[PDB]
């Protein structure tokens, strides 16, 4: 068809476009002219991929009005053919321009003086530059951009005790940019003042006489501020001698990676307190006087809205003092803290925050932003955050590596940078949570709603309504915390919303007549995240979402997927929140190539099946009676099953000779590495059996069984597992009085997680836990004593009790009591700490 | 060796693809012939510079176009042309 040859023309004109942009976001534009160029190109670059997907997803369609459709297709990409070379032939001088691109230095400014909430932190810090090896020995303080990295620098370069311990002391402003012989001369300078002598000495020769400089002057330290690479560090400590004499190098940093490859336990700076955040602002807003009582409790606001980052309470302070001393004016600054940090004082907070987001690679500036979608301190389930990357099209990725660990290594990155704030850790290290500081998530946004346009928000405010056809036809994606009922009422026409993003964190139980307004106003809904709305029925305006790859809902009375959702082959990600016991996916989901979760809260019957689900990594919960061979011959690069219903006909052996049942299909998979088990039989009163080892999966690293009601006797079975490290074992997962360990097991295992346990009495051998980190006991007041043996893993960290009883406790204090004597007898304490109330029983 | 898997009716677009199929451990040594391959048809035919600096993707650079080791294989390409050339008439990057 002619029409597959203009969307060829249109690929090849995209394909230089977008390697413009690509180039273009390499350094700001602060030509306004180009700023508009590269807006106008963006613009029918996001334009023409909306109309490329309607063309083939429309051929897709046409595969299995249609002339109608085709018709006005080629229409579209008409237009777009028309508007591109419209720019190629008016815009020429324009594109060269950007492509054509190629001072002064700003070393920062920081307070002498009235440094207020550094003293425990510069002792801590200082006190670590006495110790170590008497080699080289880096320091790095590590943080958010505007934490005070700078400020304790210099609060510890010119500390008393440092002034004398060190006899030379340097700084050296490091930054993004630099030159490797200006530093060396700079530091030369230090010492002679002859500067004409080495006007033409080499780099690498210059680095020799900074040796013999530092190295006659004894101990010294050496503060690297701002080091942004590891390149940059090699380039610079070449210089620096090995003297042996304790000399220490305190390398502030917004970079982790840097900080962690420069010493393997870096510093990391802590955050102001509401106390401090408080003190800091009545410091810098009055001049060695006491805040107006009127003025105190606006101003007390205000410094618990800067989220204890000094860099927003002193640019909040100007602020503040140009409003005067009255109450009504720190009040309308109260109510827009976030806007006088970003808008108006772009200098201060804008700019230092863009020199973290420019250095990022494109493709990490798309997945950095998009976290400003979710509510200004909410926290963002990490998982959740992934997949949402990955379903947008953010994480472009070509090698071997699976998807999702290319995006876990895009977060790290991001909380490496320390644009990304980590909440919760899993004990096996992988990222739970992660919020984005109150400063740079205003940074999102307005980077993301003005500049990049990557998603809008949608609320009813005083100033701001619910956008009109005419601003929709612009926004690419949305997101909203509140008061959707009431937009989806108005009828709105998203026709290139590609997101709905439905942030709020309370659920909404949307009325049954706005259901079809979601996949009606949005036709290119590619991402829908709809946790929080709750959704009582389907619609087939719901599946006519072709290009949906993200799919997110709760229910409470839809009990069955229907077929209609196989008419969406795009989809990756499938989430379903609901309350039922019981759920049928009728849809052929095999068919689609990359589809990758589905995360089920019920069983899931899944239909019958030369073709592979490469892609397919996670199943929630599923069906027993489907685990038929041909579902795992489809799924060889999963990762992860999870099984609720009845476990009987799991284990249960026909009498016609075949004594395998189906947990040996389980342990054929060569890929996974999670599996969890909910069983639903309450009736009987069987405990049950474990199966042998040798038909269990070969890479399994996680476990969780809940509500099995297995035999105490057969898991030295599952200590016969060599990679197991997670194992948690929930709702009397295990029946039963006597617990007795067999010799060995867990040669690997690092977390025990026990909730409700069924035993009386329990005991074990050295070898049972070699490598155990964490053990978890709660709600089990059941346990009389817990063996003694437990007291000789030296890779111990932490063991929780909760509801336990009072016999119990008199077990937890002896092991704690062991655990101190050995830690007391030369081993340092790995940080144990136990849950006991009230502390004076039992002393 | 085929004349329809040589022209390929584009070369920045092959050359693309052959970097992209070069991360592949099963595709590196395949990949790495063919990057060689191109080559011999950039000597072959003796094609204008311009081409090839716009096929190394070198046209996004300021400072940077020196360090960048696609210029050092830029500069090579010049040299080898220079012991190709059917005739004397010079080819230089200048232009
Ligand atoms: N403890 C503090 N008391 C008072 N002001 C502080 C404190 N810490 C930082 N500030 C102020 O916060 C602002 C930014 O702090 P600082 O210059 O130390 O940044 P930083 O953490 O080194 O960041 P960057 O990575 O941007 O260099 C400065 O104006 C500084 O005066």
């Amino acid at each position: 068809l002619g029409i597959q040859g203009e969307v060829e023309n249109l690929l090849t004109d995209l394909n230089y476009f977008n390697a413009f942009l690509k180039e273009a976001a390499k350094s700001r534009r602060e030509n306004e002219v180009l700023k508009e160029l590269v807006k106008k190109i963006r613009k029918v670059v996001n334009d023409a991929e909306d109309s490329i997907d309607k063309f083939v997803v429309e051929a897709k369609r046409h595969d299995d009005t249609h002339v109608a459709r085709a018709k006005g297709v080629a229409d579209e990409i008409k237009s777009i053919r028309e508007r591109v070379k419209e720019i190629r032939d008016n815009d020429a001088y324009g594109l060269q321009a950007i492509t054509l691109d190629d001072e002064e230095r700003k070393a920062p400014v920081v307070e002498e003086d009235d440094v207020v909430g550094f003293d425990d932190e510069a002792k801590t810090v200082i006190d670590r530059l006495i110790g170590g090896s008497d080699y080289v020995e880096v320091v790095p303080v590590v943080g958010m951009p505007g934490l005070g990295k700078t400020t304790l620098a210099y609060k510890i370069y010119k500390d008393p005790k440092v002034e004398y311990e060190f006899f030379t002391r340097v700084w050296v402003y490091v930054s993004q940019t630099f030159k490797r012989r200006e530093i060396f001369l700079n530091i030369i300078s230090k010492f002679t003042r002859n500067t004409k002598q080495y006007d033409d000495t080499p780099e690498d020769d210059l680095a020799n006489e900074v040796k013999e400089l530092l190295g006659k002057g004894g101990k010294y330290l050496i503060v690297l501020d701002d080091v942004w690479t590891m390149e940059a560090w090699d380039r610079i400590k070449i210089a620096f001698p090995n003297n042996g004499k304790r000399n220490r190098v305190l390398m502030t940093t917004r970079q982790s990676n840097v900080a962690k490859r420069c010493n393997d336990k870096p510093h990391d700076l802590k955050f102001l307190t509401k106390d401090e955040s408080w003190e800091l602002l009545e410091k810098k807003v009055f001049h060695k006087e006491k805040c107006p009582p009127e003025l105190e409790l606006p101003g007390i606001s205000i410094a618990e809205k800067c989220m204890g980052l000094p860099l927003a309470i002193v640019v909040i302070a100007g602020a503040l003092i140009g409003k005067g001393k009255t109450t009504r004016e720190w009040e309308l600054v109260a109510a827009s803290v976030g806007e006088h940090l970003i808008n108006r004082d772009p200098e201060n907070c804008k700019k230092l925050v863009q020199m973290s987001y420019d250095r990022l690679p494109y493709d990490l500036k798309a997945c950095f932003l998009y976290c400003g979608a979710f509510p200004g301190g909410s926290q963002i389930p990490a998982k959740k955050l992934i997949r949402l990357w990955i379903a947008e099209g953010f994480i472009q990725y070509q090698g071997p590596l699976a998807l999702e660990d290319v995006a876990e290594d895009h977060l790290n990155d991001l909380v490496n940078r320390n644009l990304v704030m980590v909440t919760q850790r899993s004990c096996s290290g992988q990222i739970k949570t992660c919020r984005v500081h109150d400063m740079l998530h205003e940074f999102c946004r307005h980077e993301a709603m003005m500049e990049e346009n990557l998603f809008q928000e949608i609320k009813q405010g005083q100033e701001r309504s619910f956008p009109g056809k005419q601003e929709l036809a612009t926004y690419r994606r949305l997101c909203i915390q509140s008061l959707i009922p009431e937009f989806l009422s108005m009828k709105p026409s998203g026709e290139h919303v590609r997101s709905f993003l439905c942030v709020g964190s309370k659920k909404i139980d949307m009325p049954p007549n706005e259901i079809p307004s979601i996949p009606k106003a949005f036709p290119l809904l590619r991402v829908l995240d709809a946790e929080s709305i709750k959704f009582s029925r389907f619609s087939r305006e719901f599946f006519k979402l072709f290009h949906l790859r993200y799919i997110a809902l709760s229910t409470d009375k839809i009990k069955t997927i229907p077929a209609d959702f196989g008419n969406l082959w795009n989809i990756q990600t499938l989430i379903v929140e609901t309350q039922q016991a019981t759920l049928d996916i009728k849809a052929d989901i095999w068919n689609m190539t990359r589809l990758r979760h589905v995360c089920t809260n019920a069983s899931a019957t899944l239909p019958s099946t030369n073709l592979v689900n490469r892609c397919l990594q996670t199943l929630s919960t599923i069906a027993p009676e489907c685990c038929t061979a041909e579902v795992f011959t489809r799924t060889p690069n999963l990762k992860k099953l999870g099984v609720r219903g009845k476990i009987d006909a799991l284990l249960e052996s026909s009498k016609d000779g075949s004594g395998s049942g189906l947990f040996s299909n389980i342990g054929k998979l060569g890929c996974l590495e999670y599996l969890k088990l909910v069983n639903d039989t309450r009736l009987s009163s069987k405990p049950l059996h474990l199966p042998p080892a040798y038909i269990f999966p070969q890479k399994l690293k996680k476990l969780s069984l809940v509500d099995t009601w297995f035999e105490w006797k057969d898991m030295s079975i599952l200590g016969l597992l060599p990679e197991l490290e997670v194992l948690k074992l929930k709702e009397n997962a295990f029946k039963g009085q006597s617990w007795e360990q067999e010799d060995g097991g867990f040669p690997r295992l690092q977390v025990l997680w026990i909730e409700r346990t069924d035993l009386t009495s329990w005991k074990a051998s050295s070898g049972n836990f070699p490598r155990l980190k964490h053990l978890a006991l709660i709600s089990c007041d059941k346990l009389e004593e817990l063996p003694a043996e437990l007291a000789d893993v030296k890779n111990l960290q932490l063991i929780e009790l909760q509801s336990s009883s009072e016999s119990a406790a008199r077990s937890a204090r002896a092991i704690l009591k062991r655990n101190q004597e050995k830690e007391q007898d030369g081993d340092k304490g790995t940080g144990f700490k136990l849950s006991i109330f009230p502390h004076d029983l039992g002393l | 060796v085929i004349s329809t898997l040589t022209s390929l009716h584009g070369d920045k677009v092959v050359y693309d693809t052959i970097q992209a199929a070069k991360l592949y451990p099963q595709l590196s040594e395949l990949a790495l012939k063919l990057e060689k391959d191109q080559i011999r048809f950039w000597i072959a035919t003796r094609k204008d510079p311009s081409v090839v600096f716009e096929a190394l993707n070198l046209n996004w650079a300021g400072i940077s176009i020196f360090p960048k080791p696609e210029f050092s294989a830029w500069l090579k390409y010049v040299d080898d042309v220079n012991a190709r050339h059917p005739k004397e008439a010079p080819l230089s990057i200048i232009p």
